[PDB]
């Protein structure tokens, strides 16, 4: 019932900085308790009963709180800490918040997009997909739009992200628009058109058929 | 010490039902109640129930009532966990973790993944992904490769044999009608393509599938 909520769902911050992210409770709660997850692990007991520390979790991280409010803090960030936590109560029921994951912070970078026509091998099987890469980009906001002969268009794509860079720190996406192959060859002007805070434009990437 | 170690992955189609398994070890396996806790990919955590194995109480989410139902035997200090007619929805992966004192989840299993889908083994299709004509303007070229309709996961994609990794993108994996279709992305400088030649290496273990695809204008 009690329902937990973690704002924001990502942080950025960078090793050396104090972090602190919050779960606020939709009614008070007596304890609250957090894991860390990181890709591909299951989720770790990190801090409970509030402000224990589970054995093996580095003096750096806190936690604190009280009735509707709980926090977990670190003092200062090392790389390592680039995770997801979930804070956890258990009143009537066991209730998870929605988890924020902390990101590592790096200066803005626009996207290097690239668009792809179907494939030869892929028309000769009645489909067609068309693809447009958006790589290396921060922060992870970006929204793309697919548009034919200048028209948007929105059913038939599907987007992909990629986690956070280990090496630069960026992220990247591939957007895929099928369509069948007769409807592919109905139209003229594929255009992915993509806009990030890097810019008040959006960037257009297109391919003309003819 | 303590361990909790889960069943592995699952694969069903819809309808059917599914058990899995999470074997304690190390602590007297009736002293704490396990809890298990679902989570679909990229998504957040959420509780499905637990059970005690001292008394045998099991309590729901109500989200889980008619869709799990929990187990345990002390033939082998195993807690089960089965769902029953499976959707789409329940593809996700399912941990088993210990609770101490009703509050806290102190120890995780690995997780069970868990796959709804009517297809049965398929390998992909490799499509090749090259610019259109004129599309290469400035000083780097990248290309990429579409494997699609294949189940079930997971395929590489290696590039020139891994000799071009630096730039090399790999997109996770969506299902779509029972199928996955990912794609991977390779940037050289345009000086080195297409006058060298690219290739993408797709491997499906799964399938015994291994496709090279060469990168054409």
């Amino acid at each position: 019932q009690i329902v937990l909520t973690q704002s924001p769902a990502t942080m950025s911050a960078s090793p050396g900085m104090k972090v602190t992210m919050t779960c606020s409770a939709s009614s008070s709660i007596s304890y609250m308790h957090w894991y860390q997850q990181k890709p591909g692990t299951s989720p770790k007991r990190w801090i409970y009963d509030t402000s224990k520390l589970a054995s093996g979790v580095p003096a750096r991280f806190s936690g604190s709180g009280s009735g509707t409010s709980y926090s977990l803090t670190i003092s200062n960030m090392e790389s390592e800490d680039a995770a997801t936590y979930y804070c956890h109560q258990r009143s009537r029921y066991h209730t998870f918040g929605g988890g924020t994951r902390l990101e590592i912070k790096r200066a803005d970078a626009a996207p290097t997009v690239s668009i792809f026509p179907p494939s030869s091998e892929q028309l000769t099987s009645g489909g067609a997909s068309v693809v447009c890469f958006l790589n290396n980009f921060y922060p992870k906001d970006i929204n793309v739009k697919w548009k034919i002969d200048g028209s948007e268009r929105q059913n038939g794509v599907l987007n992909s992200w990629t986690d956070q860079d280990s090496k630069d720190s960026t992220y990247s996406m591939s957007s895929t628009l099928t369509l069948t192959k007769d409807e592919y060859e109905r139209h003229n002007s594929y255009t992915c058109e993509a806009t990030h805070k890097t810019s008040t434009s959006p960037i257009v990437k297109s391919f003309n058929r003819n | 010490e303590v361990q909790l170690q889960q069943s592995g992955p699952e694969l069903e189609k819809p309808g059917a039902s599914v058990k899995i398994s999470c074997k304690a070890s190390g602590y007297s396996f009736t002293g704490y109640n396990m809890n298990w806790v679902k989570q679909s990919a990229g998504k957040r955590l959420e509780w499905i129930g637990n059970i005690d194995p001292y008394y045998g109480g099991a309590s729901y989410n109500q989200k889980f009532k008619g869709k799990a139902t929990l187990t345990v035997d002390k033939s082998s200090t195993t807690a089960y966990m089965q769902l029953q007619s499976l959707t789409s929805e329940d593809s996700a992966v399912y941990y088993c973790a210990r609770g101490g004192y009703g509050r806290y989840f102190d120890v995780w299993g690995a997780g069970t993944a868990v796959t709804v889908s009517v297809a049965k083994t398929t390998p992909p299709s490799v499509y090749p992904l090259a610019p259109g004509c004129g599309d290469t303007t400035g000083s780097s070229v990248t290309l990429g490769c579409l494997v699609k309709g294949y189940f079930p996961e997971s395929v590489t994609v290696t590039w020139n044999s891994g000799s071009l990794s630096s730039s090399v993108h790999t997109f996770p994996a969506l299902l779509q009608s029972g199928l996955y279709t990912m794609s991977s992305s390779v940037t050289v400088p345009s000086s080195t393509w297409p006058s060298q030649t690219v290739t993408c290496s797709v491997a499906h273990p799964a399938s015994s599938t291994t496709v090279d695809k060469k990168l054409e204008p």
